[PDB]
């Protein structure tokens, strides 16, 4: 079952918070937990329904800006890249500056849309894992 | 923001012409207002911002950059940083900087132990 | 072991060009018809490329080409593991196929949509 | 203290020397999936690093090897390698070189060993390095 306050719909907890914090902060916030995991993640359009209520419903229906457990960039080993042979990134040149997008939920009727927005944003959050 | 500097929307940006090494460029910024600090660019429309600033204030484009290339280590795989080394030796710490390039901006390699222009940037 | 004729060679692997316009998909697999292991280019470091671009102003010349190279986007992968099953950003996101061009002197990668139909280069191990 | 079977040591660092040459990530990721919990090879003292030469060479017949110590350093990713002055974590930079990522080595040409830097993807024998808490 889940702990005193995370939701669930059949096997996976739920349970935003309110102190604002950047994304790094909050991908390496709710991994310090009992259940390593990482943040939200919609990978159906069932469940981004489910994160909706859970996510108004407890913050006042209040227009959020949460984040998510999106993380794109071109760069490193981490890069969204990836080469016909199989052979490793090892050098680049892309004309396109080095990014770092951490897009988010900005609901505003109904159904949160997403969007990019710099890293280094101060906005609201929501856990999840799934129960052994 | 005071006179001659700019402003984006919760910091100011300037640039200055008298050229200077890149140590005095950190400690001159670090007065004139509080938690100022080298001018910082972490996203295109903040990139984009400063290619209009020392385009209008100088003609060329010769300055330093907040950013900290050279080489060294912060630490090595297992935890100690680079204290001794024994390399061949090949051009390798250097501190970044920022020229045209028939375009937008992009910045190069050039000492750090150099006489340059800078830019200064602080938080309201 | 040597490469075939026309074809250019570093040390272990060999290069050629085609001017013949074909989408990224057609092009990445007619490599795998030149011989065993045939990919497109892929360029390993800063020697490996530039050695290419010696031969992509050889065979092109006028400053002006624009092939196609064996790098496109992931599925950008969560956190947790699944892929993005769904998506519903503010604009659909689209696994674009990089390509290359000139820009005075070297070369750059810039991105184009895996449709269009441009040359290409090829490449594969000699042993 | 007392390093595993086959592992030689100095004071409280343990060393071993395989004879499957990998790439460079196979290696650092090889030492981590071992008994104890350390990387690679790491020189971070004069009367340590010749140390390993003999080590190597004592086991490796003494010709010429290159090995990885352990150091991999690029210019893109929240790799480090490069911070601003306020700290600001990289998040978007332009640099105008090439976006390589060199890795280092170690080649003992003729008595200490160099840290010549070549491929990543290259296939050469390493030497790992562990301690133990005190």
């Amino acid at each position: 079952d889940c702990p005193d306050g995370w939701s669930s719909t059949k096997s996976y907890c739920y349970r935003p918070f309110k102190e604002k914090k950047t994304w790094e902060e909050a991908e390496r916030f709710c991994t310090e937990q009992e259940k390593e995991a990482h943040l939200v993640s919609m990978e159906n359009r069932l469940e981004a329904v489910f994160v909706d209520m859970v996510m108004e419903n407890n913050f006042e229906n209040k227009i959020y800006r949460s984040w998510i457990g999106l993380k794109i960039e071109n760069k490193g080993q981490r890069s969204n890249l990836e080469w016909s042979d199989g052979s490793s990134i090892s050098y680049e040149n892309l004309y396109e500056p080095y990014m770092e997008k951490c897009f988010l939920m900005d609901h505003q009727s109904g159904l949160p849309k997403w969007h990019t927005a710099d890293c280094e944003e101060k906005n609201v959050f929501m856990c999840k894992f799934q129960l052994p | 923001c005071p006179l001659h500097w700019s402003s984006y929307n919760g910091y100011c940006y300037r640039v200055f012409s008298e050229l200077k090494t890149w140590e005095d460029a950190e400690s001159f910024c670090y007065a004139q207002h509080k938690g100022s600090r080298l001018a910082s660019i972490h996203s295109r429309e903040e990139e984009a911002f400063v290619g209009k600033l020392a385009s209008q204030t100088l003609k060329y484009t010769s300055m330093w950059l907040g950013l900290n290339n050279a080489w060294a280590a912060c630490k090595w795989e297992w935890s100690d940083d680079a204290k001794l080394d024994y390399k061949v030796w090949l051009r390798r710490a250097y501190c970044a900087v920022m020229v045209v390039k028939t375009d937008r901006i992009f910045w190069y390699n050039r000492g750090c132990e150099k006489t340059v222009s800078f830019l200064c940037k602080f938080y309201s | 072991f040597r490469c075939p004729t026309t074809w250019s060679a570093s040390k272990l692997y060999c290069y050629k060009p085609f001017k013949e316009k074909k989408t990224w998909i057609e092009a990445e697999r007619f490599c795998a018809k030149q011989a065993e292991n045939g990919h497109l280019v892929s360029i390993g470091s800063a020697a490996e490329a530039d050695f290419l671009d010696l031969v992509i102003v050889v065979n092109f010349d006028k400053q002006r080409y624009r092939a196609w190279t064996g790098l496109t986007e992931r599925n950008l992968k969560w956190t947790n593991g699944a892929s993005v099953s769904y998506e519903n950003l503010y604009e659909p996101y689209i696994r674009k196929c990089f390509v290359v061009q000139p820009w005075e002197g070297k070369s750059k990668w810039y991105k184009a949509d895996c449709e269009e139909k441009n040359a290409f280069l090829c490449k594969f191990p000699k042993p | 203290f007392n390093c595993l079977p086959g592992w030689s040591a100095y004071d409280q660092h343990c060393y071993q020397a395989f004879n499957e040459p990998k790439t460079w990530d196979e290696a650092e990721r090889f030492c981590t999936e071992q008994a104890k919990r350390g990387h690679l090879v790491s020189i971070g003292s004069d009367g340590e690093a010749d140390f390993v030469a003999q080590l190597v060479t004592n086991n490796i017949k003494r010709p010429e090897l290159y090995v990885w110590i352990g150091l991999r350093d690029r210019r893109k990713e929240q790799q480090c390698s490069s911070e601003w002055s306020m700290s600001a974590s990289i998040i978007y930079v332009n640099w105008n070189t090439g976006e390589s990522q060199m890795c280092q080595g170690l080649a003992r040409w003729t008595g200490f060993r160099k840290w010549d830097y070549s491929d990543c993807q290259a296939k050469n024998p390493f030497v790992c390095k562990f301690s133990s808490e005190c």
